[PDB]
RNA sequence: ACGGCCAGGGCUACACACGUGCUACAAUGGUCGGUACAAAGGGUUGCCAAGCCGCGAGGUGGAGCUAAUCCCAUAAAACCGAUCGUAGUCCGGAUCGCAGUCUGCAACUCGACUGCGUGAAGUCGGAAUCGCUAGUAAUCGUGAAUCAGAAUGUCACGGUG
RNA sequence: UCCUAAAGAGUAACGGAGGAGUACGAAGGUGCGCUCAGACCGGUCGGAAAUCGGUCGCAGAGUAUAAAGGCAAAAGCGCG
């Protein structure tokens, strides 16, 4: 469990780290949303249910279907309704989904650097790409079909960035 | 291609008008019709004026091209 | 959490190659090793190295020595 | 993530080893014959206790995906050179000497 | 100088169409390990053995030899046992990157081979169109002329048929 | 529906501009919950853009339907 390692090391250390003031200033992470884009294939009403399924045992919960809200015909029609497929992550389900992140699923993107520090947003929040559905737990090679788009945002309490890279260098993969 | 019980080749007239040509540092470019030779370590920053065909075109030696012959820089057919 | 939705999640260990053991809970209901793991990747153990960039220099040395 | 990339079944071991990306048909022998595995018997039938060996054996010749990469950086060392290799690689036309007056149809399409 | 001598380059360029030729697309087959039989020819300005070191092309070595004597020189297809199970694949080899040997004063334009990796188009091919009536077509080898080196063409004869 | 129409109504011209001769069994009723458009940063085959996270917003969106007048008790959106 990551909560007893952040709770233990990571909170008392970024206080003096970061020269805060108090105990709760610390950053912390918000929430980990997953959107597995089903872009391709618009006009299928057969691969939505294989992602929906595809996403609900490597996160150990049902995900939600995503509509869309307008239509860029160069990219595809109101038809095909059904666009995306989403997950919200908190604390019980966010702390052991990241387990899988840093300790197994770093052999995952079959990579030269485990993710760039240059990829942040104003405010200290943290989005990264996985390029293959193949890399998971209880996940066959024959079964599986590789056609997933996933990705995988974080969210932080942080003011800028650099407080989003202090808190992410502790459990750190880049 | 020329098997290293051969190792090396330069051809002696460039030989002689290189070695000789580094003591007094690069303020020309060297004339010479032969693209047969290699270039060597010994030859690094110099400025040879290999022969196309109907005219000498400057080449620009660089640390990366000891390898390679002088005549891979000097073109034979344009194709425009 | 609604009762009759998620799938079984249980608790299940993760044994890789050098033998780090890891108690991961996930939906796998079994435990499968791993060929590799955070500490075993040579990135993260510090043996990625480099592309070697370019040696025709060295090269050269080791193929003709020239005498003089 | 097999042992790099994945890996056929119902299949030898040497054959197998194949499609590593970087092992062939000879290199893929040796590595067998250094390691003990038996090409007779079909990756199925292998325990997965050998198997860290064989990955060994192949983090000590290359992977893919650096292969690709230094294989590409060899070839930019030529593009960005000046040489009549790589002034032919650009274009696309024949590299070894290969007539281009007809015939040089591989590197061009149809 | 439309006559000569010397350097490089060129005749092997390259969106294209045509003739000839070799590879294939596989299971009457692909590899691995055993085992059988040829003809014809070339070699004292040459053949260049054995031992020997090399993953291999090869390096040393110097015999015998002026030819039923010695070398080139192991013929291959077939046959015996194993695996592959028809899968763009233990098919296919083009392409490209790295590393070498031999010849040559000299292998970039612009040579032939050897070692590792990559692995393409290609699933029997339109109108049309060609060779062949018997050791014939079909398919598999061997050695030579030109030749410092360089053959899918070409020089010559043989296996199964 | 707006102007001509002159700050109550009304007001003509073969005067300037646009639409209708319908749709909804939920597109109605009630209870409970939620923000729009647009800009920027990040995020694998998408990229100015699809789906996702964050901030700046402070209705410049949306109204089943033409334009006018209104809509944070939202008159807009979802669930029983
Ligand atoms: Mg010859
Ligand atoms: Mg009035
Ligand atoms: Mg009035
Ligand atoms: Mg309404």
């Amino acid at each position: 469990r990551l909560k007893e390692i952040y709770r233990k090391e990571i909170a008392p250390k970024l206080k003096e780290e970061l020269q805060l003031a108090n105990v709760m200033e610390v950053p912390r992470v918000t929430k980990i949303t997953l959107n597995m884009g089903l872009g391709e294939a618009v006009g299928d009403k057969k691969i939505i249910e294989n992602a929906v399924a595809d996403l609900e045992k490597i996160t150990g919960q049902k995900p939600v279907v995503t509509y869309a809200r307008k239509s860029i015909a160069g990219f595809k029609i109101r038809e095909g309704w059904p666009i995306g497929v989403k997950v919200t992550l908190r604390s019980d389900r966010m702390y052991e989904f990241l387990d899988r992140l840093l300790s197994i699923s770093l052999p995952r993107v079959r990579d030269f650097r485990g993710l760039n520090a240059k990829s942040f947003d104003g405010r200290g929040n943290y989005s990264m790409g996985v390029k293959e559905q193949i890399i998971f737990p209880e996940i066959d090679y024959d079964k599986i079909d590789a056609l997933r788009g996933l990705d995988i945002t974080l969210t932080t309490t942080a003011r800028t960035d650099d407080e989003g890279r202090a808190l992410l260098r502790a459990f750190k993969f880049p | 291609p020329r098997s290293l019980k051969k190792g090396p080749f330069i051809d002696l007239h460039l030989l002689k008008k290189v070695e000789v040509a580094v003591e007094k540092n690069d303020r020309k470019p060297i004339k010479t019709w032969s693209r047969r030779s290699m270039i060597l370590p010994h030859m690094v920053g110099l400025t040879i004026a290999v022969h196309n065909g109907r005219q000498h075109v400057p080449v620009l030696v660089n640390e990366d091209m000891v390898g390679h012959k002088l005549g891979e820089f000097a073109a034979t057919r344009t194709y425009r | 959490m609604k009762a009759d939705i998620h799938p079984t999640y249980e608790a299940i260990e993760a044994t890789c190659s050098c033998g780090n053991v890891i108690k991961t809970r996930s939906t796998l209901c079994k435990p499968i090793h791993l060929d590799v793991c955070s500490e075993c990747h040579p990135f993260y153990t510090g043996k990625q190295k480099v592309l070697d960039t370019g040696g025709r220099i060295d090269r050269f040395k080791q193929r003709f020595g020239v005498f003089g | 993530r097999i042992a790099g990339v994945n890996i056929p079944d119902n299949k030898h071991t040497v054959i197998s080893l194949t499609y590593i990306y970087g092992v062939g048909r000879t290199t893929a022998q040796s590595i067998c014959a250094a390691t003990g595995v038996n090409p007779a018997a079909k990756i199925k039938d292998l325990s997965d206790e050998q198997i860290d060996q064989l990955r060994n054996e192949v983090a000590k010749i290359t992977t893919e995906g650096d292969l690709r990469r230094e294989i590409n950086m060899n070839i930019k060392r030529l593009m960005d050179l000046g040489c009549y290799r790589g002034l032919r690689h650009r274009r696309g036309l024949p590299v070894r000497g290969q007539r281009t007056k007809t015939n040089a149809r591989t590197r061009k399409g149809p």
